[PDB]
């Protein structure tokens, strides 16, 4: 019973995923929150080993669960007349990367490096259990204020990975890379190093550097902000055009800019603790 | 502009 098992506290926020609240575990006090997804807006279903028809988000964060990491963790879920709730993790004190990008500012690149390779192990995380995000943003990562430890989070446009071309895509369009606006076609770790490229230029710029179509298309790269050469290098490598022309995963953290990064604690007494 | 998807 759903209702008992969870007190619910305020409204964090809602959009494209639903709606998300704080909660907490009744029966140990565990920080949670508490997602609500409407079935009408579910496009993508997926089955668990049972069998039974749940949410892609659902299975993908299943598949992730096991062990720890970068990725929020699934704790339950159960299902309603015409809703899903999830119930995750939920780490405390924790800022998303988006607001506290407004807040800071364009990021130092030793603040950014760590954060950065952190998004990494997450997202090669992911790959290894088969499943592919499709909307790594600032927006979908959290920070953990006291740790230092950033966590992905909304799986709800994900995918199963796999080796064949996708000809579907409902994460955000400003993360999209070329081929997908000319095309309406990726494969989806070239993507997905793309959409990393755009999250590392917001990183150390404030912001995000293509707002149009057409600049995407071009991708052309244009610093508002003092970066260095390597950091530069690197971000205009993710963001080639051709997606053959991009880093593996491998190639991105052996890149010299991805040299020396900060141990998470580290970066939290460094950076984040007052 | 600093702004949300
Ligand atoms: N602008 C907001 C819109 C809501 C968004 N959602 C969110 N926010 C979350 N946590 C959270 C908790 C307290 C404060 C915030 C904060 F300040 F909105 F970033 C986020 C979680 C979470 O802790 N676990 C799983 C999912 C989750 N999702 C975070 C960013």
């Amino acid at each position: 019973p759903l209702e008992s098992q969870y007190q619910v506290g305020p409204l964090l926020g809602s959009g494209g995923f639903g709606s998300v609240y704080s909660g907490i575990r009744v029966s140990d006090n565990l920080p949670v929150a508490i997602k609500h997804v409407e079935k009408d807006r579910i496009s993508d279903w997926g089955e668990l080993p049972n069998g039974t028809r749940v949410p892609m988000e659902v299975v993908l964060l299943k598949k992730v669960s096991s062990g720890f990491s970068g990725v929020i963790r699934l704790l339950d879920w159960f299902e309603r007349p015409d809703s899903f709730v999830l119930i995750l993790e939920r780490p405390e004190p924790v800022q998303d990367l988006f607001d506290f990008i407004t807040e800071r500012g364009a990021l130092q690149e030793e603040l950014a490096r760590s954060f950065f390779w952190q998004v990494l192990e997450a997202v090669r995380h992911c790959h290894n259990c088969g499943v592919l995000h499709r909307d790594i943003k600032d927006e979908n990562i959290l920070i953990d204020l006291n740790r230092g430890e950033l966590k992905l989070i909304d799986f709800g446009s994900g995918a199963l990975l796999k080796d064949t071309v996708y000809t579907d895509f409902d994460g955000t369009r400003v993360y999209s890379p070329p081929e997908w606006i000319r095309y309406h076609r990726y494969h989806g770790r070239s993507a997905a190093v793309w959409s990393l490229g755009i999250l590392l230029y917001d990183m150390v710029c404030g912001d995000i550097p293509f707002e149009h179509d057409e600049e995407i298309i071009r991708g052309q790269v244009f610093f508002r902000q003092r970066v260095s050469s390597e950091c530069q290098h690197l971000i205009r490598w993710c963001l080639a055009l051709r997606p053959s022309d991009r880093p593996t995963f491998e190639e991105i953290q052996n890149h010299p800019w991805m040299q020396d990064v900060l141990l998470p604690q580290e970066t939290a007494e460094i950076h984040l603790h007052s | 502009k600093r702004r949300r998807h």
